[PDB]
Protein backbone atom coordinates (compact mmCIF):
# COMPACT_ATOMS: atom_id res chain seq x y z
CA UNK A 1 0.00 0.00 0.00
CA UNK A 2 1.05 3.60 -0.59
CA UNK A 3 1.42 5.99 2.35
CA UNK A 4 2.28 9.68 2.57
CA UNK A 5 4.86 10.84 5.08
CA UNK A 6 4.54 14.59 5.59
CA UNK A 7 7.14 16.37 7.70
CA UNK A 8 6.72 19.51 9.82
CA UNK A 9 8.17 21.85 7.20
CA UNK A 10 5.92 20.47 4.49
CA UNK A 11 8.16 17.98 2.70
CA UNK A 12 6.10 14.91 1.85
CA UNK A 13 7.65 11.63 0.75
CA UNK A 14 6.00 8.60 -0.80
CA UNK A 15 6.63 5.25 0.86
CA UNK A 16 5.85 1.73 -0.31
CA UNK A 17 5.00 -0.53 2.61
CA UNK A 18 2.67 -3.39 3.47
CA UNK A 19 -0.02 -3.60 6.22
CA UNK A 20 2.14 -6.15 8.04
CA UNK A 21 5.11 -3.76 8.02
CA UNK A 22 6.35 -2.74 11.45
CA UNK A 23 6.64 0.96 12.29
CA UNK A 24 10.33 0.34 12.94
CA UNK A 25 10.80 -0.95 9.39
CA UNK A 26 9.01 2.14 8.10
CA UNK A 27 11.56 4.40 9.77
CA UNK A 28 14.39 2.28 8.35
CA UNK A 29 12.98 2.85 4.87
CA UNK A 30 12.63 6.60 5.40
CA UNK A 31 16.24 6.79 6.58
CA UNK A 32 17.47 5.06 3.42
CA UNK A 33 15.83 7.65 1.14
CA UNK A 34 15.89 10.75 3.37
CA UNK A 35 19.02 10.14 5.43
CA UNK A 36 17.17 10.79 8.68
CA UNK A 37 18.07 8.33 11.49
CA UNK A 38 15.08 6.57 13.20
CA UNK A 39 16.39 8.09 16.44
CA UNK A 40 14.95 11.44 15.35
CA UNK A 41 11.97 9.95 13.53
CA UNK A 42 9.16 10.66 15.96
CA UNK A 43 6.38 9.41 13.68
CA UNK A 44 3.10 10.80 14.95
CA UNK A 45 -0.21 10.11 13.22
CA UNK A 46 -2.20 13.31 13.85
CA UNK A 47 -1.45 13.02 17.55
CA UNK A 48 -1.30 9.23 17.70
CA UNK A 49 2.19 8.05 18.61
CA UNK A 50 3.43 5.20 16.43
CA UNK A 51 5.30 2.59 18.46
CA UNK A 52 8.21 1.00 16.56
CA UNK A 53 7.20 -2.49 17.69
CA UNK A 54 3.68 -2.05 16.34
CA UNK A 55 2.56 -2.53 12.75
CA UNK A 56 0.80 -0.18 10.34
CA UNK A 57 -2.36 -2.27 10.64
CA UNK A 58 -2.13 -1.92 14.44
CA UNK A 59 -3.01 1.76 14.27
CA UNK A 60 -5.56 1.08 11.53
CA UNK A 61 -3.37 2.95 9.05
CA UNK A 62 -5.13 2.56 5.71
CA UNK A 63 -3.76 3.39 2.27
CA UNK A 64 -3.10 7.04 1.36
CA UNK A 65 -2.76 7.82 5.07
CA UNK A 66 -0.74 10.89 5.98
CA UNK A 67 1.88 10.21 8.63
CA UNK A 68 3.71 13.11 10.24
CA UNK A 69 7.47 12.66 10.33
CA UNK A 70 8.44 14.80 13.29
CA UNK A 71 12.18 15.27 13.57
CA UNK A 72 12.81 15.58 17.29
CA UNK A 73 16.33 16.92 17.65
CA UNK A 74 18.04 18.12 20.83
CA UNK A 75 17.94 21.89 20.45
CA UNK A 76 15.86 25.01 20.91
CA UNK B 1 -0.89 29.79 32.16
CA UNK B 2 1.38 30.49 29.20
CA UNK B 3 1.37 32.91 26.26
CA UNK B 4 1.91 29.96 23.94
CA UNK B 5 -0.32 27.55 25.85
CA UNK B 6 -3.07 27.35 23.13
CA UNK B 7 -0.35 27.15 20.47
CA UNK B 8 1.12 23.99 22.01
CA UNK B 9 -2.27 22.27 21.84
CA UNK B 10 -2.69 23.23 18.18
CA UNK B 11 0.66 21.62 17.47
CA UNK B 12 -0.13 18.55 19.57
CA UNK B 13 -3.37 17.85 17.71
CA UNK B 14 -1.58 18.21 14.37
CA UNK B 15 1.08 15.68 15.30
CA UNK B 16 3.04 16.67 18.38
CA UNK B 17 3.36 14.99 21.77
CA UNK B 18 6.15 16.81 23.60
CA UNK B 19 4.81 20.24 24.53
CA UNK B 20 8.25 21.11 25.92
CA UNK B 21 9.86 21.11 22.48
CA UNK B 22 6.83 22.98 21.17
CA UNK B 23 7.24 25.70 23.81
CA UNK B 24 10.98 25.94 23.16
CA UNK B 25 10.33 26.31 19.43
CA UNK B 26 7.59 28.90 19.98
CA UNK B 27 9.89 30.75 22.36
CA UNK B 28 12.77 30.79 19.86
CA UNK B 29 10.55 31.93 17.01
CA UNK B 30 8.82 34.58 19.10
CA UNK B 31 5.39 33.12 18.55
CA UNK B 32 5.15 31.43 15.16
CA UNK B 33 3.74 27.97 14.44
CA UNK B 34 5.20 27.35 10.97
CA UNK B 35 8.59 28.79 11.93
CA UNK B 36 8.57 26.65 15.07
CA UNK B 37 8.08 23.60 12.87
CA UNK B 38 11.37 24.42 11.15
CA UNK B 39 12.99 25.07 14.53
CA UNK B 40 12.34 21.52 15.73
CA UNK B 41 13.03 20.07 12.28
CA UNK B 42 16.51 21.62 12.30
CA UNK B 43 17.03 21.00 16.00
CA UNK B 44 17.46 24.62 16.91
CA UNK B 45 19.09 27.48 15.05
CA UNK B 46 21.23 26.19 12.14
Amino acid sequence: MQIFVKTLTGKTITLEVEPSDTIENVKAKIQDKEGIPPDQQRLIFAGKQLEDGRTLSDYNIQKESTLHLVLRLRGG
Amino acid sequence: GSQWQPQLQQLRDMGIQDDELSLRALQATGGDIQAALELIFAGGAP
